[PDB]
């Protein structure tokens, strides 16, 4: 992928790569240039590389781009943006299989994942997952651990348990807050303030 | 193809090639034909397309110039010693420059 | 159109032939007026001489 | 049609003003060149007549 | 002739074996400690499934 | 040199004890870390039980 988008940096246009590509026989003998640039997509007659003209144009520009449930999650969304807050989410509901499911959500990592506005308008759904820091299906009885640098999982512990953000060393100022939801059968919402 | 023009690395190639010789004699050689004291060259079938650089070979008599592409005769200038010329089978259109 | 675009490519390709012709041309001019400094130079240091 | 005419005019403008420029530069350099070469040439003869 | 090393470093060696015993000894410590865990997981949730029935 | 050979003869055992022992300890480690887990969530689920 890092060559690919580095040809891709290398030339203006894969028109000026598979031009490179072409060499003089092929112009004397078709006599065209974008018929040559199509007749050497791929090693099909050339020495191009493994990139479609259109996957070019795709990655050129991927290139130039680079309840009070809701109600709770969006004042912890404002406290995560201003940056004074990391915050996490214990759920606890039965998902499409229906297996009773417990998760442990890095709150604030996932919301500089992916933007939570469908989350909070309810066309996507804050469920445990195994790329979460902690994931729990009772019937399935595997847990699942993720080192996320928002909240890291130890080693070892026998008492309890010990999450630890990077720039605090806090393996401080946590509020614990418990809310009905209609969706979800137990939501708890733990805040580590910054 | 690319006309390529004529100048003093293919002429001492020339003369390098027009004898294989052995070690003495290619010394011979060597203090017989220098740069300025060339007796002949033979730069045929070399695709030639313009005369230059002969301003080193003073002392040439012999020069050989056939099966090229020379349009205008030119850069003969400081060949005043020279006997025979050859430049059959080109492109030339005008006499000019002897 | 399949004319113009025929033109176009054919005379790029004499483009380059003259290109590449007289272009080797030009420097080498550069050369032999080069040449025509050397030895009026040398003429010179010989006839001092 | 009209934009493939106007590539004509372009490309043409390209290939010979391209050759007449080398032409250019060739001129400027060879006469840069040669009047410095008599330049010297002058200079020596005046101390060939002292 | 003559010229051997290797006797000498088994004492080192020894002293290698003797870690080698006291390794095994802390983490058969650590082991009962994550046993002792084991314990209270099963215990705890002997006490949770049933106060689910009730 | 024979006397280390009668040593090595039992070091080739405390390194196979070199292998076992220390093989257990991650796979406990991340037992007991599971388990940690499982307490913390049955303990929120006993919480909402006992209310």
């Amino acid at each position: 992928l890092k060559a690919l988008d580095n040809i891709v940096t290398q030339f203006n246009a894969y028109e000026d790569f598979l031009d490179s590509q072409i060499t003089t026989v092929d112009l004397y003998y078709l006599e065209d240039e974008t018929l040559a640039r199509q007749l050497v997509e791929l090693g099909y007659r050339g020495t191009g590389e493994r990139v479609k003209r259109e996957d070019f144009e795709a990655r050129k520009a991927a290139i130039e781009i680079a309840d009070n449930f809701l109600t709770a999650l969006a004042m912890r969304e404002e406290d995560n943006r201003s940056g004074k807050l990391s915050s996490v989410i214990f759920i606890r509901d039965r998902n499409s299989h229906g297996q009773e499911i417990s998760g442990y959500i890095d709150y604030a990592h996932r919301l500089k994942t992916e933007d939570f506005e469908v989350y909070f308008t309810g066309k996507k759904r804050l469920l445990p997952r195994p790329t979460d820091i902690s994931f729990y299906n009772w019937d399935a009885d595997i847990a699942v651990s993720n080192s996320s640098p928002n909240y890291q999982v130890i080693a070892d512990n026998p008492e309890g348990l010990l999450f630890r953000y990077k720039r605090d060393r806090k393996i401080d100022n946590s509020t614990r807050i418990t809310i009905l939801t209609e969706l979800y059968v137990q939501a708890v919402i733990f805040d580590h303030i910054s | 193809m690319e006309p390529r023009v004529m100048d003093d690395d293919m002429l001492k190639l020339a003369v390098g090639d027009q004898g294989p010789q052995e070690e003495a004699g290619q010394l011979a050689k060597q203090e017989g034909i220098l740069f300025k004291d060339v007796l002949s060259l033979q730069l045929d079938f070399r695709n030639i397309l313009r005369i230059d650089n002969l301003w080193q070979f003073e002392n040439l008599r012999k020069l050989q110039l056939d099966n090229n592409i020379i349009e205008k005769i030119e850069g003969l200038e400081n060949l005043a010693h020279l006997v025979w010329l050859d430049l059959s089978f080109n492109n030339i259109e005008t006499i000019e420059g002897l | 159109i399949a004319n113009l675009k025929d033109q176009l490519q054919e005379m790029k390709a004499k483009s380059n032939l003259e290109n590449r012709y007289m272009k080797t041309n030009t420097e080498l001019q550069i050369a032999q007026t080069q040449k025509k400094c050397n030895r009026t130079e040398e003429l010179l240091v010989e006839e001092i001489e | 049609i009209q934009e493939l005419k106007n590539h004509l005019h372009q490309v043409l403008k390209f290939s010979e003003n391209s050759l007449v420029r080398t032409k250019q530069e060739a001129e400027k350099q060879q006469k840069a060149d040669f009047r410095a070469s008599q330049a010297r040439v002058a200079k020596i003869q005046q101390e060939i007549l002292q | 002739l003559h010229d051997v090393d290797f006797q000498q470093l088994k004492i080192e060696n020894a002293q290698f074996l003797e870690t080698i015993e006291a390794r095994n000894q802390e983490l058969t410590q650590l082991k009962l400690s994550s046993g002792n865990t084991l314990q209270v997981l099963n215990a705890y949730k002997s006490k949770l499934h049933k106060a689910m029935e009730i | 040199l024979i006397d280390f050979e009668q040593l090595k003869i039992e070091n080739q055992t405390f390194n196979e004890k070199i292998e076992e022992r220390n093989e257990e300890l991650l796979k406990l480690r991340s037992k007991v870390t599971n388990s940690v887990q499982v307490i913390t969530h049955v303990k929120e689920k006993l919480h909402f039980m006992d209310m």
